[PDB]
């Protein structure tokens, strides 16, 4: 039941020192980040998870720079941030997957190069 | 302060429809799902369907296809569940539960829906006691069968039959029309009764009589059997 | 020598269709009805419908409306029963029986029809153990839940939940997603496992924990509950 | 599943010392009258029954002369015989119900006066 302000795709160029993949939930109603789980999937594999209950983040090796702004989760913002290297090496469709206790939802954004 | 309130208990005749409502309060109705789970008397919970009142997106259990409709009134914070073409198997407690796409959290207090008698298409409750009957050879035995309504058809005949299912074999006919013995059945078996009370009687139990006994009515569609009586030494 | 011969056993995936034949011999096919009765394993007999092969006049149990078609070939002395959109509750032995309009006499050997997995609409069987858990306060309890297929959803999550129904009250959520405690639940309750094997662990059982525990899967429609675990002192 | 050779109506006049109402089954297959039961209804109520198992017949007081020939049952003949008095006093639709073990069937014949 988590709804999203969907975005078809976002472009980037080599001038982007930091690449941001947007993901925004409108009906988020969590009062504490311990009730929130966030999973970014790229081509089927989880490339970033944030376990709100444990306050820990997991990334694979090729996504060393993947991170999100945890303090913006309660505002419904689970945007994924990475550097230019991880971006150029990972172009395609990402899946933002947000969980809030029983509620959940996902949206798809394509990371394209100009 | 989440609370889910449902309508009052309803008693309907078979072939009818029930609309059970579910008032929600204490939370935003438009950003949660509404699930409907029933529980037959003495059975497990059974998931019937769900609705997202944001876009009225529904997902139904295909066991209730074309019989269940689940609506929602977002300005009333009320969900509804309409189950038509009721039969006796539908007698159950119906719950509404808040939750997400794949899990329920807070439940309503339940709604009892009981399917009475007198309508078209309702099971006639064939009840047999005892369920288990141990007996030594030569000693007589007796099985009783009670029906929820009269097995007296419109022509005056009573179409109550008795069936023996010996272990590992198909069922076989013993008595037809309450008291009439079939062709090859011995003179030991005796059928009797009228109205709603029927009794099968074995004068001398033999080692070949072991099996499960079913009483059966063929007066009102659907034709319904009894629970079963397990005869053993 | 009246003899009813049916087709061989059949295994189909949920959502498919079965057609069971019934060869009749030893009597005139056109002056007798043919009935079709099923029996789920460990349950009672269930009448599905009948046909008179003289004019193909059928009478159906409305529980199987738009799913069952009972046809007859008089030149082949054969009757057929076709059940479509098979679900898990259709796994049963399907008997044909000769007889009159309102009673059956001679039956076939039955046809076993098993509804497996790997289709659309099938149940994921949730099997709990034990079905009764006596325990003294403070003593730990462990309830196991087995699923017939993997509860892992296509996104990788496992939507297994645990519910507690205290006596005289509605169910309440305990664990969601295999191991996540809900809001007000104590630290005593814990869930673990993956794939098809799960366990709910109560570290210290108390007097307020008496009730019926159900496990629940939300990964595959229709969502299915467990058998129920009756906890008691 | 018992089939009948249907007859819409039969006329009678006062010259009929004996009045017969035809009932004929074409798919009769019993070899013994014990497995046969015959019931004749008139305006709903049973005015003649024959229990082949008990080998006994029953008639109400106003139909004291009603009888069928049991010798003809196995060959499919369940015709109801009566006298002119029981006939003139009972004009209307009769029903012939014949049972043979699990099999059964009914047919309607009207008794009219010419
Ligand atoms: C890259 O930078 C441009 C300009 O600052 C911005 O419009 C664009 O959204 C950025 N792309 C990503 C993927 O952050
Ligand atoms: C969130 O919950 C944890 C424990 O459940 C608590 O320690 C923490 O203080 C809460 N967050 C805030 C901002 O209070
Ligand atoms: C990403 O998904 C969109 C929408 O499904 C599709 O049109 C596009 O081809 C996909 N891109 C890649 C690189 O697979
Ligand atoms: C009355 O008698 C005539 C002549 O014997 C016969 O044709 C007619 O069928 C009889 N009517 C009945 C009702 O038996
Ligand atoms: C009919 O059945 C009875 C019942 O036992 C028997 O006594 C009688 O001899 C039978 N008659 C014929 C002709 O078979
Ligand atoms: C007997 O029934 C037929 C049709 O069922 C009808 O045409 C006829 O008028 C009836 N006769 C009487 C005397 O009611």
């Amino acid at each position: 039941q988590l709804l999203f302000n969907k975005t078809k795709s976002v472009d980037f160029t080599f001038g982007n020192d930091t690449v941001v993949i947007p993901c925004f939930v409108t009906n988020m109603e969590a009062q504490n980040t311990t009730e929130v789980y966030v999973k970014w999937k790229f081509k089927g594999r989880d490339i970033y998870t944030f376990d709100g209950a444990l306050n820990k983040s997991t990334v694979p090796t090729d996504f060393s720079s993947a991170k999100i702004e945890v303090s913006q989760l309660l505002k419904g913002d689970a945007s994924l941030k990475m550097d230019k290297s991880d971006a150029v090496s990972h172009t395609g469709n990402y899946t933002c997957e947000v969980t809030e206790l029983t509620r959940e939802g996902e949206t798809i954004i394509e990371l394209k190069y100009r | 302060q989440v609370q889910l309130v449902q309508s009052g208990a309803e008693v309907k005749k078979p072939g009818a429809s029930v609309k059970v409502s579910c008032k929600a309060s204490g939370y935003t109705f438009t950003n949660y799902n509404m699930h409907w789970v029933r529980q037959a008397p003495g059975q497990r919970l059974e998931w019937m369907g769900t609705i997202y009142p944001g876009n009225d997106d529904t997902s139904y259990n295909q066991k209730f296809k074309d019989r269940v409709t689940i609506t929602a009134d977002t300005s009333a914070s009320t969900a509804y569940m309409e189950l038509s073409s009721l039969r006796s198997e539908d007698t159950a407690v119906y719950y509404c539960a808040r939750g997400g796409y794949r899990a329920m959290d807070y439940w309503g207090q339940g709604t009892l829906v009981t399917v009475s008698s007198g309508g078209s298409g309702g099971d006639i409750v064939m009840t047999q006691s005892p369920l288990s009957l141990p007996v030594t050879p030569g000693e007589p035995a007796s099985i009783s069968c009670r029906s929820s309504q009269s097995i007296v058809y419109s022509n005056g005949n009573t179409y109550l039959g008795w069936y023996l299912q010996k272990p590992g074999q198909s069922p076989q006919l013993l008595i037809y029309k309450v008291s009439n013995r079939f062709s090859g059945v011995p003179d030991r078996f005796s059928g009797s009764g009228s109205g709603t009370d029927f009794t099968l009687k074995i004068s001398r139990v033999e080692a070949e009589d072991v099996g499960v006994y079913y009483c059966f009515q063929g007066s009102h569609v659907p034709y319904t059997f009894g629970q079963g009586t397990k005869l053993e030494i």
